[PDB]
RNA sequence: UUAAAGUUGCUGCAGUUAAAAAGCUCGUAGUUGGAUCU
RNA sequence: CAGAUACCGUCGUAGUUCCGACCAUAAACGAUGCCGACCGGCGAUGCGGCGGCGUUAUUCCCAUGACCCGCCGGGCAGCUUCCGGGAAACCAAAGUCUUUGGGUUCCGGGGGGAGUAUGGUUGCAAAGCUGAAACUUAAAGGAAUUGACGGAAGGGCACCACC
């Protein structure tokens, strides 16, 4: 990924899913990269910001990335407590 | 499976001895029988004296007549 | 709702989802649906937390505000108790509609006449619009479906608790939905009441 | 059949006890 | 057997999702209007797609058909659909609810509705179907 | 003239992505040759491994077509494997190029040892399986060339690897399956996460997301 | 029976995180396990853990932080000398670069680079990369 | 090769089940292999029925029917058609067949 | 005769259908053996 | 029946049954050694225990039984799954295997000759256990796929088929 000089020798730098950790390879297209906007805390609006989130295909077909975006949207303070 | 003890050497040894004998390149070469039987008696060449000239017709799907010689 | 004062439900939409039984499920339930629910009744009927449903029904607003282009997101019904409920919806945010037979090959075939690209895709029912949904897995899809006690959660990535089977509960969920998604872009007012009625989302037996 | 000729392979032994005996 | 073909079939499709308006029901006018536009080659061919049309156009009024899309009855299921009743069905004075949901409404500090009834839940928990 | 059907074709054609790691970082299919035509072309050179004729066996006697593999890479670090079956050899090699043209997938260098200069051999032990076939690749000595099979080192060069040692278990007679298992093995290189890549991703806008206003008015 | 217990140990832990878990029960606890698992940690690996005292036996529980390939366990420990260490991290590392075999030396549990640096060979424990 | 994973039998924890004749051959065979039918028959046909009442001393009289339980070899059941073969996923029903409708 | 042979397999093979788990259980030698002490 | 030393039928000896000694073999099969850990769901079933509205032992006291709804442990199994494996058929084990080591027993090494000869041993016998070589051979074999055929099962058509 860099050699003794320093400089990067790496031709990219793959995506990690944002659940599990893994790699998400370039024939992974099962892979989704997902948007939330973020409002204003008076108004209520789409603000212009959002946060993103990628989920990897082993693990959306294991029926568990509704529960993890369900997670790091908690854990982001998008979704109340509870 | 097979056993993996520190203390297994004569196991596997023993076993390893016994299982070579079913090797039958192995069993050949090192039981005796494979060496009276050969005629030439482990020699890459050997002296004759000619008997006979015969002819051997050859296995199928070949037709010809291989010609050889007694010694 | 990000603990947001102005986001927290309200008593006029409590009122909605008892009168739809929104707050009413099957008699099974999927392992993965469960944190969802409250508890189940005697007459073994589960009952889906509205304060859940309320919650995910937010997240998939805001993920659908995310998408700049209206048209890219996709919403689809095969169902006919849904064809009305989403029709309506593309109607009023301006989404593109597939009510009906969802054909084999729509978003992985680069050559037929209805090949389409969404970035986003909603459907009613996991276990009606199941082709749709794992044709998605092909093309990097994200996924919004509304969900019972019963339904699968694979290749779901917001799941909405909901009675998806009552055509009251299945319009008024649409129109929630349509709802909020004005409501955060800024289209509509907060305060005033919104001047469509659910009923125009509801399904008629002829 | 296997069965056969495992019965035909047990005749002729049976029948090779007699005729090579010790007393030969 | 008279049974028609595709090519029959897809050609009196065409014509009537394209010429609504002056298509009906009478088979001589509908002979009539599909040589004025269609290049259709002889009698035969010609009268076999206006006979279908005119077999077609029946059914149009009975409803619509799963073959051909009209504006026009895009436009009057629009105004079908395009309705609601002054009074909706969720907004009702009185609402009917478990004893179990009226707990959930109570840990969502809904206690104070007004329109809720508790009512009586079954008692022989017998919701399974027998087997065999 | 490239008339593009996909939405990725539209935008590299159109010359907002200009780079195929682009369109690798975000896992995107490729359904277009010409994209790959685009950012590689000249680099790129083809192999013909085998020539297969396959039967069918029909009332009136056999039905026999033609089946081509064919690998190409560009000898930096790109390398894809495609196979096609065709009444026709002529035709059956034009679509397999195709093919190998639509798989092409990139491939991770690294050192053996000390790190001085470009990288040269695999990052890690790596092993591919097909259909009863194991190809293990082993990180090799700078200069040490390929030490493997004939058929598992035209990919090894194709996809710009100097030095590795190799390994082969099984079947390999099938060189159908001997070079799907190669293949598989370079393809995971980019997925065997290792201390190098620990660092929180950052998430880059998506070429849909980013070039939205000009798909619309295209 | 259950014989070696560290074994068990290396085994959930490695099958956990195939499932993507983020937490992982290790019954029953025991010191070379917490040494290991120490030795684990310090090189980034697993990240923080907590022992359960039962009175008896205890139990661990750990998180996972999606960073682990392999963790595995060599039976019999061997004895390696400081000469046969090269052919032991050949056979088990897959690389030079990244992995570790943990080692039992007189001078503790560590791993092969410590154990060079320290002059000292041991019995093999296990490895993890 | 493997055909049913049941081996075509209902033996499930036990070793040895006691065994049975065929209705037709009289052939052995073991009672959870054997095709058995429950048969409740009447004994009087429908081409009989109105020449017994007509002469029945008894009014509103019910007629008896006859109960037999028969048990077949695979080789039976197969040549009397009381079991076809069928396709391979098909022969993962084991729904009774729909005579009940 | 060595490599090829991971076709003698300690590293490192196999035993449902390709060669192959003893009819079953007991039992001595052999092999292996749970926490726990600065 | 061409022939039947068979299949079909009429008799019928040993045997089939019991008591007491031998024999130690089966497609003795889940064609799958035993002990231990981890890895997805769902509904049932047999036993033991724990809890809970309500029916019934006729109108009541409690326990006790028969139903109903769950939970826990040990069993025989079933359905489903992109858990992962496999040549595949398929297997929640046949998974956790080139990312190769939990403990241990037995056993295999291309096809035949051949489980034969010989020696030993057990048995009244029949036989059981142990068990080669000379020689011969380029394939034998396992899964799955298209056809062809079936004295295998279901449908359709024809006055060059019938009615
Ligand atoms: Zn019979």
């Amino acid at each position: 990924m860099q050699n003794d000089a320093g400089e990067f020798v790496d031709l990219y730098v793959p995506r990690k899913c944002s659940a599990s950790n893994r790699i998400i390879g370039a024939k992974d297209h099962a892979s989704i990269q997902m948007n939330v906007a973020e409002v204003d805390k008076v108004t209520g609006r789409f603000n212009g910001q959002f946060k993103t989130y990628a989920i990897c295909g082993a693990i959306r077909r294991m029926g568990e990335s509704d529960d993890s975006i369900l997670r790091l949207a908690k854990a982001d303070g998008i979704v109340s407590k509870n | 499976g097979k056993c993996r003890g520190l203390r297994t050497a004569r196991k596997l040894r023993s076993h390893r001895r016994d299982q070579k004998w079913h090797d039958k390149q192995y069993k050949k070469a090192h039981l005796g029988t494979a060496l009276k039987a050969n005629p030439f008696g482990g020699a890459s060449h050997a002296k004759g004296i000619v008997l006979e000239k015969v002819g051997v017709e050859a296995k199928q799907p070949n037709s010809a007549i291989r010609k050889c010689v007694r010694v | 709702s990000g603990a947001l004062d102005v986001l927290q439900m309200k008593e006029e939409d409590v009122l909605k989802f008892l009168a739809a039984g929104t707050h009413l499920g099957g008699t099974n339930l999927d392992f993965q649906m469960e944190q969802y629910i409250y508890k189940r009744k005697s007459d073994g009927i589960y009952i889906i937390n509205l304060k859940r449903t309320w919650e995910k029904l937010l997240l998939a607003a805001r993920a659908i505000v995310a998408i700049e282009n209206p048209a890219d997101v996709s919403v689809i019904s095969s169902r006919n108790t849904g064809q009305r409920a989403v029709l309506k919806f593309a109607a009023a945010t301006g989404a593109t509609p597939i009510a009906g037979r969802f054909t084999p090959g729509t978003f992985t075939n680069q050559i037929q006449a209805a090949f389409r690209e969404p970035r986003l895709l909603v459907v009613t029912d996991p276990r009606a619009d199941h082709q749709p949904l794992t044709e998605a897995s092909y093309v990097n899809l994200p996924t919004i479906a509304l969900c019972n006690t019963d339904s699968p959660l694979r290749y779901v990535d917001i799941a909405i608790p909901c009675n998806n089977k009552g055509a009251h509960s299945v319009g008024l969920m649409w129109w929630m939905l349509a709802r909020e998604v004005l409501r955060m872009r800024g289209t509509i007012s907060r305060e005033h009441p919104w001047e469509v009625m659910p009923d125009l989302y509801f399904y008629r037996d002829p | 059949r296997a069965k056969w000729r495992k019965k035909r392979m047990r005749r002729l032994k049976r029948k090779r006890r007699k005729m090579r005996q010790r007393s030969k | 057997g008279r049974v028609r073909t595709k090519t029959v079939k897809k050609a009196a499709r065409v014509i009537i999702e394209k010429y609504y308006t002056r298509l009906g029901n009478d088979f001589h006018t509908n002979k009539r209007v599909c040589e004025e536009i269609a290049i259709i080659p002889s009698k035969k061919l010609r009268n076999k797609i206006a006979g279908y049309v005119t077999h077609l156009m029946k059914r149009i009024q009975r409803g619509p058909v799963r073959g051909i899309s009209i504006k026009l009855q895009e436009e009057e299921r629009e105004r079908r659909d395009n309705y609601v009743p002054e009074v909706s069905a969720l907004d009702q004075e009185i609402i009917e609810v478990d004893p179990d949901t009226k707990e959930m409404l109570k840990l969502l500090d809904f206690g104070s509705l007004s329109n809720l009834q508790v009512t009586q839940p079954t008692v022989g928990m017998n919701f399974k179907t027998p087997r065999g | 003239e490239w008339m593009p059907v996909t939405k990725l074709g539209r935008l590299v054609k159109d010359m907002k992505i200009k780079s195929l790691e682009e369109i690798y970082l975000f896992s995107l299919p490729i359904k277009e040759s010409e994209i790959i035509d685009f950012f590689l072309g000249a680099s790129l050179k083809d192999e013909v491994l085998k020539i297969m004729p396959v039967q069918k066996q029909t009332r009136a006697g056999q039905r026999t077509r033609f089946k081509a593999f064919v690998a190409i890479g560009d000898y930096n670090g790109h390398v894809g494997l495609g196979v096609k079956c065709s009444k026709e050899v002529a035709t059956a090699i034009r679509g397999a190029i195709i093919l190998a043209k639509l798989s092409i997938v990139p491939v991770r260098r690294g050192y053996w040892g000390n790190k001085i200069g470009k990288p040269h051999t695999v990052p890690c032990k790596v092993t591919g399986r097909c259909g009863s076939v194991l190809v293990r690749l082993i990180p090799a000595p700078r200069g040490t060339g390929i030490v493997s099979a004939p058929v598992p080192k035209k990919l090894l060069m194709m996809a710009g690897i100097d030095d590795c040692y190799t390994s082969a278990r099984g079947c390999t007679a099938t060189l159908g399956n001997f070079a799907k298992a190669t293949f598989d093995a370079i393809s995971k290189t980019y997925s065997y996460l290792t201390p190098d890549l620990w660092k929180e991703t950052v998430f880059t806008k998506s070429p849909y997301q980013e070039f939205t206003d000009h798909l619309v008015k295209t | 029976v259950r014989m070696n217990v560290l074994a068990d140990a290396l085994k959930s832990i490695n099958n956990a995180e195939k499932r993507g878990k983020r937490q992982v029960l290790i019954r029953p606890c025991s010191k070379v396990i917490v040494r290991f698992l120490t030795v684990m940690m310090k090189h980034g690996y697993i990240g923080e853990f907590e022992i359960i005292d039962d009175h008896r036996a205890g139990k661990i529980v750990v998180n996972l932080t999606g960073r682990l390939n392999k963790c595995g366990v060599i039976s019999p420990r061997f004895d390696v000398q400081l000469k046969d260490l090269e052919k032991w991290q050949n056979n088990l590392l897959p690389s030079r670069q990244f992995g570790f075999i943990v080692l039992t030396t007189s001078a503790g549990i560590m791993d092969h680079e410590e154990a060079r640096r320290k002059h000292t060979g041991g019995k093999i424990l296990g490895f993890f990369f | 090769t493997k055909k049913r994973r049941n081996n075509g039998r209902a033996k499930k924890g036990r070793g040895h089940v006691q065994p049975i004749r065929c209705t037709n051959c009289a052939r052995c065979v073991p009672k959870d292999k054997a095709i058995k039918k429950f048969v409740i028959r009447n004994i009087v046909e429908a081409a009989a029925v109105r020449d017994i009442s007509e002469a029945s001393v008894f009014d509103a009289y019910v007629l008896p029917k006859l109960y037999v339980k028969l048990h077949y070899c695979v080789s039976c059941a197969i040549h009397s058609k009381v079991v076809r073969n069928r396709s391979r996923e098909a022969r993962k029903d084991r729904t009774p067949p729909p005579r009940f409708r």
